[PDB]
C-alpha cells in the first residue's frame, strides 16, 4: 500500500502594484489516465487571498478544509480576517505538524497585502515560504517559472525598459505560459482558472487549453 | 461544607464572591486609555525601609505593545502573566503578528472558572484566582484598557481604578476624564487620584507608573521621570 | 489521586490554610539575615543545645549551589522537601543554561512551587519561610524572603521566626552604610539582631557567611564567641 | 548552501548566499539564510529549509519568554544549548539543520555551531553547507583576529563568492550583517553576478 | 438545609435546589430579546456598562454563518459553551461540508449541560442563551437554560426585568412572521425597552443587534450601525 | 481442508475432511472440523487450527450469554455476525474461513459462508479449504434445487471424496452432520462407506 | 486492509436529465476465481443517494453497516433535515482519507450517484482520500474501457436523457465483459430520481456476439 | 441524613434518594400508553408553559429506534439522556448481533444503566421514567415501564406522571386486547383529556405516537388528521 | 575517530584527550574540550556519537554536583564509576540508548589514584593504563612495553609523549594537539598540551 499518488497539476502566481493573480490548470489525473477535466486547483480563502494547491489530490483536499475552520477560528478569537502573510505563517505551522508523513501537495497563496498590494508566497511540502513576485509550482514549474523570470523579472535582458506589469500583460503571460505547458506536459492541459484579486474582490475567468 | 462549585440561591458561585472580596484587599491600581496612549500606575505599600522597592513588581510586561496592573493575591497572578505571554509568542510563531490586547485579555479571562476537586485534571487549580487585572496595550485599534475579575470577565474601561481605594479612585476618576485628555495629563491625574487614596505620601519610590503609546513601546517611568510628574503632582 | 480542595476562599477573601501556614512559620526558631556590601551574612537560633544532639544533623542554614545558601523557620521536614526541590532546579539550570542560577531566578521557582501547593488539589501550603542569599555574577550581594503564600520580595536585611517583628523592628533602627563596612560588623549585626530573641547567647546562635567568589563558611563555636565577647 | 561567520577585534561577521535547491532545480536565488533571533542575536541556516526555519523561530519565541521572564536577554551560549537540546530529541529522525547562532553577550562576542546531528560547539569561525568547504579555504588564508572592519567585510564577500563558482547548490547574493556590542547591522546584499565583475 | 448544596442530592420533594439556584444566575443579567419572522431571526441585547467609563461588554457572539447566540448569566461559562458551539459547527462543516442544523446543536448542548447536573462535585452551567439561526428549516429561535432544557421560542426574553419583554412579544407574537426585518428588530428594540429602568432609553451605547436570515450571515449591528434601526421609534 | 454445507426445506447438511497437516505431516488423521457453536448451529473451519479453536470459542461463549440473556433459541444470522465481527476485525492477524451452518425456528435451515477477510454471504450450498477448488464444477453441475436430507447428504459425501483424493491437504475420513428442528445427527464415513470413482487405465 | 481478500470489479455511472444511473456486476472475486457470484455491490443509502463499491467487500460490508446506522440515527430525529448525496461524499473521503493517514485503509474505490434539490450528483472517492464530482464516473478497468465511450457521448451530447443513459451503461458494461477477465454478465443498474433510488435485479449483457 | 446519598440505606432498608427522584416523575404532566393486538399508541398530555413556544417544543414522545419509541415523565434533561442511552444500545445491538433489538432487552439494557445511578453517591438517581413500545411479527406488540429505581416490567396499558393512578381506572376500562390501534388512539386522546385538570394546568398539547402492522413496525407520530379525529372525539366525550 | 588516554601511577592519574572536532573532511575546532569535571577529584574522559557525548556527560556531571550539594560530601571515583555504568546499561535496552565510550579517572583520599575503562555496551573495568579510539591501537602496546606501576608523574608524562608521537607517525588522522590533566590529593591539574 501506497499512501500518495501524484494527480498531476500546474499552479501560477503573479503579484501587481494592486492585484493578485492566482492561476491554474483544469485535471486531475492518476497515472496515464485523466480523473476529470474541470478540477481548478485554485481556493478562495478570503476576500484578498486565493491559494493554488497541486500534488496528493487527497492531501489538497485535506489541507483546503483545515485551513477553512483555521480562518473560521481565528475570526472567532480575534474578531477580524487573516491576512495574507498570517495564513502564509500558519501554512508553514500546518505543513510542518506533519513533517514526519508530509503533505504531498505544493502549495502558493496569492492576494494583497495591508498596504493594498499583490503578495505572492510559495510554499514546499514541509512549511517553508517566501514572499516572491512571481511564483510557478506544480507538473510544468520548471517550464513556466524560466520565461516569468524573463519576461516579469528582465533577467538576463540588457538595455530593456523595466515598465510594471499591467494586469493586461500580466494576464496574457499567465495564459500564454499555460498553452506552452499544455504541449510539453501530460499531466496539464485541460482549461485555465484565471483568479484576479483586486480591491474590488476575487473575479475567475477560465480560458481552455488543448485536451491531450 | 460546600465545595469549590456551588451557586448561592441568588446564583452567583461563593467561592468566585470571595475572591473579589480578596481583591478589595490590594494597593490600589489606576489606569486611563487616552488618544495618545495608555497609562498603567499602582501603589508600591511598602511595608519596611529595609525592603528593597524595587521588589515590588505590580505592573509587567505581556509584550513590547502590552502591560498589566496587579492588585489582590500577586502570587495568583504570576501564572496568569506567564500564560497572556507565551500566549503571545504563541500567536507570532503561528500568524507572525502581534496578538491584540482583547485577544490576550480573553486568552487568560478563560483560564478563570476553570477549577474544581472533581478530579478535573491531575493539575487543576483548586480554587479561583483572588486577583484584578488591568491590561493596558496598543493594537491596530490603537490604544486600548480592558479589566478583567475573578469571575473570567473583562471589559474595555476608558478610566479603571482596582485594589482597596477603587470605590473613590473611581468617583474621581470619573470627574476628571476626557476624551480628549492627554497622555501627560492623564499620567498626572493617576498621581493625583493616587495620591489621594494612598495612605503613605506619594513619592518616586513608593508608586510604580509604565505606559503603552502608539509608537513606543511598554515604559516603566523611572525614577528620574517620575520625580518630575510628581513636582507637579 | 485524593483530589480534595484544601487551600480554599473564605467569606472575606481570606485563604485560611495559608494564614495557618504562617502561624507554623511564627512558631519556627528565628532567622535573620543581613545583605552587606561583600558578604552576606545568615544567622539562626539553636532554639535547645540538646547537648546530646549531633548539631552537623539540625543545621537550618544549607546550600542551595555553589552560589545560593538559604535558612528557613517553621516545618523542617516541609523545608528539607523545599530545599532538595530548588537544589535539583539549580542543576537542571546549569544544564539547560550553563550558567548559575541568579538568585532571585531560585527564590522565584522557591515561591512558585510555594504558591502552587496553595492552589493544587490534595495538597497543604508549605509551612515554611526561606531567606534565600547569595551572590549574582555581577557580585551583587542579595537578600530574598519567600512566605508559605508563594509571595518574595528583596531585603536589605530581614528576619523570620518567633520574634520576627522585635528583630526587624532592631534591624530598622541598626542598619546603617556603617554597619555594613566591615564585614565583621555585618556579622556582629546578626549577632546583635538574635541576641535580642536568643536568652542564652553565643551558645544558642548557629551563624553563616557567604562572602564573594567562595563557598558558604559556617563559624565555629568559637568564633561566634569571640564577636559575641566584642558585642559586650 | 555557503554560511560563514568569524569573530574578529571589531565584532563578529556573518555571511551567506541566498540558493534553495529542490533536486538540480534553483527554486529561489532570493532565501534569507540569516535569522534575527534579537536585536543582539542572529542565527544562520543550512540544510533543511523547512527544518531550520521552523526551529530557529522556536529558538526565537523561547528566546523572546526568557527575556519576559528573566528580565535580560539570553546569552549566545544559552540560546545555543536551547536549539541542541529542542534537536536532540528528534536525532535520527531525519531533522538536518547546520546553525550558527552568533551575538552580543556579557562575555563578550559570541559563535556557537549547532547541527542537527548534535554538535554543539564554539569558535572564532565557522562555515556551514555544501560550500563550506570553498570557504574556509579563501577565509582561512585571509582571516585575522586584527582585521580592519572593511577588511573583514570584503574577506567575508570574497569567501562566499568562491564557495558559489564551485558550488552548483550555492549561489543568489551574499548577504553580510555585523554584530557589534550595540546589536546588529545589515551591512549589504550583493549578488554574486556583481562581485564576479570586481573580483575579476 | 442539607438538600441545596449539591447537584447530586434530591429534595425531599424531587428537586436539585442547585439547578433553581444556577437558573437564578441568567434572571441576574441584562434582559436578551430574540424574535423570528418567515425569513429573519432578530436577537436584541441590552448590553450592560459596569460603569460611565467602561464598554458594556458584548453580549451577543459569532458561532457560524448560520448561527449567532445571546448570553445571559456568567460570561465564562457562555463563553465555554460558545467554543463547544462553534467547534460543533466546524466539525460538521469538516465531516458533511453543510451548516449543522441550528435544532440539532441546541440537542448537543443540552446533552453537554445535563451531564454536569448529575455528577458530585460539578456544578451546573450558569449560563442562559438565546439561539437565533437559519436552516433548511427556516429561521430559528431556541432559549437554553442551565438546567439543560431547552425549548424552541416564537419569541422569548432571558434576563433581568424580561418578564416585561415577555408581555409585550405575548401580545405582538401574532404580527411577527410576517414582517420585514426592519419592523422585526423594531418590535425587539422596544420589548428591550420594557425591560430598562423606567427613565432609561435605548442609546446606540446601550444595544446590540445580531441578525440571520435566508441571504444575511449572522451579523452583530452595535454602535452606528444600530442607529439605522433605532431611527424610527 | 475440505468443508461443505448445504441447505434443504427443513435444516443443513455439513461436511467435512479429518486431516491436520504441518507441511506434508498429518499432525491429525481423525480431526472435528464440524463444531457446536449452539444446539443447532455448528460451524464448519478451515484454515489455521488455532486461529479457528479461539474464534468458535469466543462465539460460543458469547453466543452462550446472548440467548440465556434473550431466553430464545439463538438465530443463525447472529452466529455468522458475531464470526464475522472478529474475523473481519482481527482479518490481519487470523487465517480463518468458517461456514456457520444450523437451524433456526424463524429463518430455516441457513448456511452462510463468512471468508478470509471477514466478508459474510448467506448461500444455498457453501465449501472452503484448500480441497474446494477441485470440486467447485462438480457442485455447480451436481447441485439441483429440491434435494433432500438423504441427496444433500449424498452430495456432500460425494463432493468431499474428489476432492480428499486430490487435496494432499485433504483426506482421512468424511464426518458429516444433518441439522433439523428434530436435532443434529452425526455420521462419520471411512473406508468402503467413503465414495469412490474409478481411475483410468488408458 | 494491507491484503484485499474478495474483491468486485469496475463500477459504472452517469448522470442524466432526472437523476444518475449506477452498474455492477454481481461478482465478487477471490484472485482470479469467480467465486461469489451473486453479491450486490449497490447500495440505498437514503431515498436520494445510492453507493457502488469495488474492492475488498468484507470494507463495503463495514461501510453499509456504519452508514446504514448513520441514516437510521438521523431519521430518528424527525427534524426534518437528511444527509444529501454531496453530505454522504464528503464524510466517505473523509473516512477513506483517516485510514489512510493511519496506514490501514479500506480497499474501495465508490461511487455516490445522488438526486436532490433537482440536482443530479455524481461523485467518486477511492482508498487514499482522492475524491471528485463528473458527469460520469468508472472505476477500475472502465477507467480504460468504459469511461473513454461515456465519455465520448457526454461531450456531443453534454445532457443525457434516462433512456440514453441506461442504454450507454448497458453498451460499457459489454465491453467489460469482453475485456475485463475480473467481470461476470449478472449485473444490477440502480437509477436515482425524483420517486427515489430503484435496484434492477440480475440483468445480462448476454447480448454478447462471438464472431470467431 | 439517612436521605442524601443514594449509597445510604434508611435504619429500615430504603434508599430515600430514589424515592425523591420517582417524587419528581409524580409531579410532571402524565403519558399514558396501551398495548393492543395491532401494536402500541403512546399519548403525552405535553402541558405548554409559555404561549412563546413553538408548536412541538419540550416534546416528550422519542424514537429510540426505527420499531421503538419513548414515552418519558420528569426531569426532560435526564429523560432526553436516557434517549440517547436507549439510541446507543440499540445501534450496538444491530452493529453486535446484525438485527433490530428485541425490546424487553433494550429495556433490560437501559433499567441497568438506570440501576447503576442508584448506587453510588458520586451520582445521583435519575429524575425520569419512561415507557419502552414496539412491535414486529416475531415478537408481536409490546409496551414496557422502566422507573428511577430500574425496574422495568411489561404492560398492556401503563400511566406515568401526576395523573397516573385516575389514567389507570380509565386505561383499565378498556379490552386492548381486542382493540386496534386506529380504534385506540381516539379512546387514549380520551383518557388523557379526562385526567388534564385545566383549573390548575393551564392548557396543553395532545403528543400522540404509535408502532403497529399499520406502520409496519416503525415508530411514528400519529397522522395529524387521525390525531384531529381523536382530539374531537375527546373533548366531545368530555362534553 | 577522537583519542582518550589514561595512564595511572602510585599517587596520581595523568589523563590526556585530543582536542580536535570534525565535521566530515574538515576539523571545525583544534581547541575542543573532551574531560568534564564530575568532582574536585574525579574527571569523565567522553568520546563517541555528536549530541550523544555532552548529553550523557553532562548528565552525569550534574546528577555527582546534585550529590555533594544534598549529602555535603562528594561521591567516590568507584560510586560515580559504577553510577555512570548503571545509566549507560539502562539506557542500553531502551529506545535512546548513547553511543558513548568513556575513561574516569578520580582520587579517593581513603583507595587512591583510579582510572575506570568503560565501551559504548557498559562495561566496567578498572585499569593501571587504557585508551580509547582507533589510535589506542597505536598506543596501547607502547603503554604495555614501557608502564611500571611505580611510573613516576614525570616519567607518565614521558610515556604519554611517546604515545602520541606514534599517532603523528603512523596514524592517518590529523591529531596534532592533546589536553592534558592529572588528578592527586591536591585535586585536578591542568598541564601544558603537547602539541605538534
Ligand atoms: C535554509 C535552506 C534554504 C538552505 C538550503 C541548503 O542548505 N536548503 C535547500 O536547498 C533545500 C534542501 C536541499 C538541500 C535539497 N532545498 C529546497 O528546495 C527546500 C525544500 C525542498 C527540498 C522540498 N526549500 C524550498 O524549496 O524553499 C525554501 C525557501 C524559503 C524561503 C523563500 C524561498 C524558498
Ligand atoms: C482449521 C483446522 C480444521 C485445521 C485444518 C485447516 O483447515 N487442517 C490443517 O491441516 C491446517 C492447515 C493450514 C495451515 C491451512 N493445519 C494447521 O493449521 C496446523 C495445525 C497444527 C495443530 C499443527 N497449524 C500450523 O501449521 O501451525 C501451528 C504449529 C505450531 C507449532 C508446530 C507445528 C504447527
Amino acid at each position: 500500500f501506497s499512501p500518495y499518488v501524484f494527480n498531476g497539476g500546474t499552479i501560477l502566481a503573479i503579484a501587481g502594484e494592486d492585484f493578485a493573480i492566482v492561476a491554474s490548470d483544469t485535471r486531475l489525473s492518476e497515472g496515464f489516465s485523466i480523473h476529470t477535466r474541470d478540477s481548478p486547483k485554485c481556493y478562495k480563502l478570503t476576500d484578498k487571498t486565493v491559494i493554488g494547491c497541486s500534488g496528493f489530490h487527497g492531501d489538497c483536499l485535506t489541507l483546503t478544509k483545515i485551513i477553512e475552520a483555521r480562518l473560521k477560528m481565528y475570526k472567532h478569537s480575534n474578531n477580524k480576517a487573516m491576512t495574507t502573510g498570517a495564513i502564509a505563517a500558519m501554512l508553514s505551522t500546518i505543513l510542518y505538524s506533519r513533517r514526519f508523513f508530509p503533505y504531498y501537495v505544493y502549495n502558493i497563496i496569492g492576494g494583497l497585502d495591508e498596504e493594498g498590494k499583490g503578495a505572492v508566497y510559495s510554499f514546499d511540502p514541509v512549511g517553508s515560504y517566501q514572499r516572491d513576485s512571481f511564483k510557478a509550482g506544480g507538473s510544468a514549474s520548471a517550464m513556466l517559472q524560466p520565461l516569468l523570470d524573463n519576461q516579469v523579472g528582465f533577467k538576463n535582458m540588457q538595455n530593456v525598459e523595466h515598465v510594471p506589469l499591467s494586469l493586461d500583460r500580466a494576464m496574457r503571460l499567465v495564459k500564454d505560459v499555460f498553452i506552452s505547458a499544455a504541449e510539453r506536459d501530460v499531466y496539464t492541459g485541460d482549461a485555465l482558472r484565471i483568479c484576479i484579486v483586486t480591491k474590488e474582490g476575487i473575479r475567475e475567468e477560465t480560458v481552455s487549453l488543448r485536451k491531450d | 461544607d460546600r465545595g469549590v462549585n456551588t451557586f448561592s440561591p441568588e446564583g452567583r458561585l461563593f467561592q468566585v464572591e470571595y475572591a473579589i472580596e480578596a481583591i478589595k484587599l490590594g494597593s490600589t491600581a489606576i489606569g486611563i486609555q487616552t488618544s495618545e496612549g495608555v497609562c498603567l500606575a499602582v501603589e508600591k505599600r511598602i511595608t519596611s525601609p529595609l525592603m528593597e522597592p524595587s521588589s515590588i513588581e505590580k505592573i509587567v510586561e505581556i509584550d513590547a505593545h502590552i502591560g498589566c496592573a496587579m492588585s489582590g493575591l500577586i502570587a495568583d497572578a504570576k501564572t496568569l502573566i506567564d500564560k497572556a505571554r507565551v500566549e503571545t509568542q504563541n500567536h507570532w510563531f503561528t500568524y507572525n503578528e502581534t496578538m491584540t490586547v482583547e485577544s490576550v485579555t480573553q486568552a487568560v479571562s478563560n483560564l478563570a472558572l476553570q477549577f474544581g476537586e472533581e478530579d478535573a485534571d491531575p493539575g487543576a487549580m483548586s480554587r479561583p484566582f483572588g486577583v484584578a487585572l488591568l491590561f493596558g496595550g496598543v493594537d491596530e485599534k490603537g490604544p486600548q484598557l480592558f479589566h478583567m475579575d475573578p469571575s473570567g470577565t473583562f471589559v474595555q474601561c476608558d478610566a479603571r481604578a482596582i485594589g482597596s481605594a477603587s470605590e473613590g479612585a473611581q468617583s474621581s476618576l470619573q470627574e476628571v476624564y476626557h476624551k480628549s485628555m492627554t497622555l501627560k495629563e492623564a499620567i498626572k491625574s493617576s498621581l493625583i487620584i493616587l495620591k489621594q487614596v494612598m495612605e503613605e505620601k506619594l513619592n518616586a519610590t513608593n508608586i510604580e507608573l509604565a505606559t503603552v503609546q502608539p509608537g513606543q513601546n511598554f515604559h516603566m517611568f523611572t525614577k528620574e521621570e517620575l520625580e518630575e510628574v510628581i513636582k507637579d503632582i | 489521586s485524593y483530589d480534595r480542595a484544601i487551600t480554599v476562599f473564605s467569606p472575606d477573601g481570606h485563604l485560611f490554610q495559608v494564614e495557618y501556614a504562617q502561624e507554623a512559620v511564627k512558631k519556627g526558631s528565628t532567622a535573620v539575615g543581613v545583605r552587606g556590601r561583600d558578604i552576606v551574612v545568615l544567622g539562626v537560633e539553636k532554639k535547645s543545645v540538646a547537648k546530646l544532639q549531633d548539631e552537623r544533623t539540625v543545621r537550618k542554614i544549607c546550600a542551595l549551589d555553589d552560589n545560593v545558601c538559604m535558612a528557613f523557620a517553621g516545618l523542617t521536614a516541609d523545608a528539607r522537601i523545599v530545599i532538595n526541590r530548588a537544589r535539583v532546579e539549580c542543576q537542571s539550570h546549569r544544564l539547560t543554561v550553563e550558567d548559575p542560577v541568579t538568585v532571585e531566578y531560585i527564590t522565584r521557582y522557591i515561591a512558585s512551587l510555594k504558591q502552587r501547593y496553595t492552589q493544587s488539589n490534595g495538597r497543604r501550603p508549605f509551612g515554611i519561610s526561606a531567606l534565600i542569599v547569595g551572590f549574582d555574577f555581577d557580585g551583587t550581594p542579595r537578600l530574598y524572603q519567600t512566605d508559605p503564600s508563594g509571595t518574595y520580595h528583596a531585603w536589605k536585611a530581614n528576619a523570620i521566626g518567633r520574634g520576627a517583628k522585635s528583630v526587624r523592628e532592631f534591624l530598622e533602627k541598626n542598619y546603617t552604610d556603617e554597619a555594613i563596612e566591615t564585614d565583621d560588623l555585618t556579622i556582629k549585626l546578626v549577632i546583635k539582631a538574635l541576641l535580642e530573641v536568643v536568652q542564652s547567647g553565643g551558645k544558642n546562635i548557629e551563624l553563616a557567611v557567604m562572602r564573594r567568589d567562595q563557598s558558604l563558611k559556617i563559624l565555629n563555636p568559637e568564633e561566634i564567641e569571640k564577636y559575641v565577647a566584642e558585642i559586650e | 548552501t555557503t554560511t560563514l561567520a568569524f569573530k574578529f577585534r571589531h565584532g563578529v561577521i556573518v555571511a551567506a548566499d541566498s540558493r534553495a535547491t529542490a533536486g538540480a532545480y534553483i527554486a529561489s536565488q532570493t532565501v534569507k539564510k540569516v535569522i534575527e533571533i534579537n536585536p543582539y542575536l542572529l542565527g544562520t541556516m543550512a540544510g533543511g529549509a523547512a527544518d531550520c526555519s521552523f526551529w530557529e523561530r522556536l529558538l526565537a519565541r523561547q528566546c523572546r519568554i526568557y527575556e519576559l521572564r528573566n528580565k535580560e536577554r539570553i546569552s549566545v551560549a544559552a540560546a545555543s544549548k536551547l536549539l541542541a537540546n529542542m534537536v536532540y530529541q528528534y536525532k535520527g529522525m531525519g531533522l538536518s539543520m547546520g546553525t550558527m547562532i552568533c551575538g552580543w553577550d556579557k562575555r563578550g562576542p559570541g559563535l556557537y555551531y549547532v547541527d542537527s546531528e548534535g554538535n554543539r560547539i564554539s569558535g572564532a569561525t565557522f562555515s556551514v553547507g555544501s560550500g563550506s568547504v570553498y570557504a574556509y579555504g579563501v577565509m582561512d588564508r585571509g582571516y585575522s583576529y586584527d582585521l580592519e572592519v572593511e577588511q573583514a567585510y570584503d574577506l567575508a564577500r570574497r569567501a562566499i563568492y568562491q564557495a558559489t563558482y564551485r558550488d552548483a547548490y550555492s549561489g543568489g547574493a551574499v548577504n553580510l550583517y555585523h554584530v557589534r556590542e550595540d546589536g546588529w547591522i545589515r551591512v549589504s546584499s550583493d549578488n554574486v553576478a556583481d562581485l564576479h565583475e570586481k573580483y575579476s | 438545609n442539607q438538600y441545596d448544596n449539591d447537584v447530586t442530592v434530591w429534595s425531599p420533594q424531587g428537586r436539585i435546589h442547585q439547578i433553581e439556584y444556577a437558573m437564578e444566575a441568567v434572571k441576574q443579567g441584562s434582559a436578551t430579546v430574540g424574535l423570528k419572522s418567515k425569513t429573519h431571526a432578530v436577537l436584541v441585547a441590552l448590553k450592560r456598562a459596569q460603569s460611565e467609563l467602561a464598554a458594556h461588554q458584548k453580549k451577543i457572539l459569532h458561532v457560524d454563518n448560520h448561527i449567532g447566540i445571546s448570553i445571559a448569566g456568567l460570561t465564562a461559562d457562555a463563553r465555554l459553551l460558545c467554543n463547544f458551539m462553534r467547534q460543533e459547527c466546524l466539525d460538521s462543516r469538516f465531516v458533511f461540508d453543510r451548516p449543522l442544523p441550528v435544532s440539532r446543536l441546541v440537542s448537543l448542548i443540552g446533552s453537554k449541560t445535563q451531564i454536569p447536573t448529575q455528577r458530585y462535585g460539578r456544578r451546573p452551567y450558569g449560563v442562559g442563551l438565546l439561539i437565533a439561526g437559519y436552516d433548511d428549516m427556516g429561521p430559528h429561535i431556541f432559549q437554553t437554560c442551565p438546567s439543560a432544557n431547552y425549548f424552541d421560542c416564537r419569541a422569548m426574553s432571558i434576563g433581568a426585568r424580561s418578564q416585561s419583554a415577555r408581555t409585550y412579544l405575548e401580545r405582538h407574537m401574532s404580527e411577527f412572521m410576517e414582517c420585514n426585518l426592519n419592523e422585526l428588530v423594531k418590535h425587539g428594540l422596544r420589548a428591550l425597552r420594557e425591560t430598562l429602568p423606567a427613565e432609561q432609553d435605548l442609546t446606540t451605547k446601550n444595544v446590540s443587534i445580531g441578525i440571520v436570515g435566508k441571504d444575511l450571515e449572522f451579523t452583530i449591528y452595535d454602535d452606528d450601525d444600530v442607529s439605522p434601526f433605532l431611527e424610527g421609534l | 481442508t475440505t468443508i461443505m454445507a448445504v441447505q434443504f426445506d427443513g435444516g443443513v447438511v455439513l461436511g467435512a475432511d479429518s486431516r491436520t497437516t504441518t507441511g506434508s505431516y498429518i499432525a491429525n488423521r481423525v480431526t472435528d472440523k464440524l463444531t457446536p457453536i449452539h444446539d443447532r448451529i455448528f460451524c464448519c473451519r478451515s484454515g489455521s487450527a488455532a486461529d479457528t479453536q479461539a474464534v468458535a470459542d469466543a462465539v460460543t461463549y458469547q453466543l452462550g450469554f446472548h440467548s440465556i440473556e434473550l431466553n430464545e433459541p439463538p438465530l443463525v444470522h447472529t452466529a455468522a455476525s458475531l464470526f464475522k465481527e472478529m474475523c473481519y476485525r482481527y482479518r490481519e492477524d487470523l487465517m480463518a474461513g468458517i461456514i456457520i451452518a444450523g437451524w433456526d425456528p424463524q429463518e430455516g435451515g441457513q448456511v452462510y459462508s463468512v471468508p478470509m477477510g471477514g466478508m459474510m454471504v448467506r448461500q444455498s450450498f457453501a465449501i472452503g479449504g484448500s480441497g474446494s477448488s477441485y470440486i467447485y464444477g462438480y457442485v455447480d453441475a451436481t447441485y439441483r434445487e429440491g434435494m433432500t436430507k438423504e441427496e444433500c447428504l449424498q452430495f456432500t459425501a460425494n463432493a468431499l471424496a474428489l476432492a480428499m483424493e486430490r487435496d494432499g491437504s485433504s483426506g482421512g475420513v468424511i464426518r458429516l452432520a444433518a441439522i433439523a428442528e428434530s436435532g443434529v445427527e452425526r455420521q462419520v464415513l471411512l473406508g468402503d462407506q467413503i465414495p469412490k470413482f474409478a481411475v483410468a487405465t488408458l | 486492509t494491507q491484503n484485499p481478500m474478495v474483491t468486485g470489479t469496475s463500477v459504472l455511472g452517469v448522470k442524466f436529465e432526472g437523476g444518475v444511473v449506477i452498474a455492477a456486476d454481481m461478482l465478487g472475486s477471490y484472485g482470479s476465481l469467480a467465486r461469489f457470484r451473486n453479491i450486490s455491490r449497490i447500495m440505498r443509502v437514503n431515498n436520494s443517494t445510492m453507493l457502488g463499491a469495488s474492492g475488498d467487500y468484507a470494507d463495503f460490508q463495514y461501510l453499509k453497516q456504519v452508514l446504514g446506522q448513520m441514516v437510521i440515527d438521523e431519521e430518528l430525529l424527525g427534524d426534518g433535515h437528511s444527509y444529501s448525496p454531496r453530505a454522504i461524499h464528503s464524510w466517505l473521503t473523509r473516512a477513506m482519507y483517516s485510514r489512510r493517514s493511519k496506514m490501514n485503509p479500506l480497499w474501495n474505490t465508490m461511487v455516490i450517484g445522488g438526486y436532490a434539490d433537482g440536482e443530479s450528483f455524481l461523485g467518486y472517492v477511492d482508498m487514499l482520500g482522492v475524491a471528485y464530482e463528473a458527469p460520469s464516473l468508472a472505476t477500475g478497468y472502465g477507467a480504460y474501457l468504459a469511461q473513454p465511450l461515456l465519455r465520448e457521448v457526454l461531450e456531443k451530447q453534454p445532457v443525457l436523457s434516462q433512456t440514453e443513459a441506461r442504454d450507454l451503461v448497458e453498451r460499457c458494461m459489454r465491453v467489460l465483459y469482453y475485456r475485463d477477465a475480473r467481470s461476470y454478465n449478472r449485473f444490477q443498474i440502480a437509477t436515482v430520481t425524483e420517486k427515489g433510488v430503484e435496484i434492477e435485479g440480475p440483468l445480462s449483457t448476454e447480448t454478447n456476439w462471438d464472431i470467431a | 441524613g439517612y436521605d442524601l446519598s443514594a449509597s445510604t440505606f434508611s435504619p429500615d432498608g430504603r434508599v430515600f434518594q430514589v424515592e425523591y427522584a420517582m417524587k419528581a416523575v409524580e409531579n410532571s404532566s402524565t403519558a399514558i400508553g396501551i398495548r393492543c393486538k395491532d401494536g402500541v399508541v403512546f399519548g403525552v398530555e405535553k402541558l405548554v408553559l409559555s404561549k412563546l413556544y413553538e408548536e412541538g417544543s419540550n416534546k416528550r414522545l422519542f424514537n429510540v429506534d426505527r420499531h421503538v419509541g419513548m414515552a418519558v415523565a420528569g426531569l426532560l434533561a435526564d429523560a432526553r439522556s436516557l434517549a440517547d442511552i436507549a439510541r446507543e444500545e440499540a445501534s450496538n445491538f444491530r452493529s453486535n448481533f446484525g438485527y433490530n433489538i428485541p425490546l424487553k432487552h433494550l429495556a433490560d439494557r437501559v433499567a441497568m444503566y438506570v440501576h447503576a445511578y442508584t448506587l453510588y453517591s458520586a451520582v445521583r438517581p435519575f429524575g425520569c421514567s419512561f415507557m419502552l413500545g414496539s412491535y414486529s411479527v416475531n415478537d408481536g406488540a409490546q409496551l414496557y415501564m422502566i422507573d428511577p429505581s430500574g425496574v422495568s416490567y411489561g404492560y398492556w396499558g401503563c400511566a406515568i406522571g401526576k395523573a397516573r393512578q385516575a389514567a389507570k381506572t380509565e386505561i383499565e376500562k378498556l379490552q386492548m386486547k381486542e382493540m386496534t390501534c386506529r380504534d385506540i388512539v381516539k379512546e387514549v386522546a380520551k383518557i388523557i383529556y379526562i385526567v388534564h385538570d385545566e383549573v390548575k394546568d393551564k392548557a396543553f398539547e395532545l403528543e400522540l405516537s404509535w408502532v403497529g402492522e399499520l406502520t409496519n413496525g416503525r415508530h411514528e407520530i400519529v397522522p395529524k388528521d387521525i390525531r384531529e379525529e381523536a382530539e374531537k372525539y375527546a373533548k366531545e366525550s368530555l362534553k | 575517530m577522537e583519542y582518550l588516554i589514561g595512564i595511572q601511577g602510585p599517587d596520581y592519574v595523568l589523563v590526556a584527550s585530543d582536542r580536535v572536532a570534525a565535521s566530515n573532511i574538515v576539523q571545525m575546532k583544534d581547541d575542543h574540550d573532551k574531560m568534564f569535571k564530575m568532582s574536585e577529584k574525579i574527571l569523565l574522559l567522553c568520546v563517541g556519537e555528536a549530541g550523544d557525548t555532552v548529553q550523557f556527560a553532562e548528565y552525569i556531571q550534574k546528577n555527582v554536583q546534585l550529590y555533594k550539594m544534598r549529602n555535603g560530601y562528594e561521591l567516590s571515583p568507584t560510586a560515580a564509576a559504577n553510577f555512570t555504568r548503571r545509566n549507560l546499561a539502562d539506557c542500553l535496552r531502551s529506545r535512546t540508548p548513547y553511543h558513548v565510550n568513556l575513561l574516569l579517572a578520580g582520587y579517593d583520599e581513603h583507595e587512591g589514584p583510579a582510572l575506570y575503562y568503560m565501551d559504548y555496551l557498559a562495561a566496567l573495568a578498572k585499569a593501571p593504563f587504557a585508551a580509547h579510539g582507533y589510535g589506542a591501537f597505536l598506543t596501547l602496546s607502547i603503554l604495555d612495553r614501557y608502564y611500571t606501576p611505580t611510573i613516576s608523574r614525570e616519567r607518565a608524562v614521558e610515556l604519554l609523549r611517546k604515545c602520541l608521537e606514534e599517532l603523528q607517525k603512523r596514524f592517518i588522522l590529523n591529531l596534532p594537539t592533546f589536553s592534558v590533566r592529572i588528578i592527586d590529593k591536591n585535586g585536578i591539574h591542568d598541564l601544558d598540551n603537547i602539541s605538534f
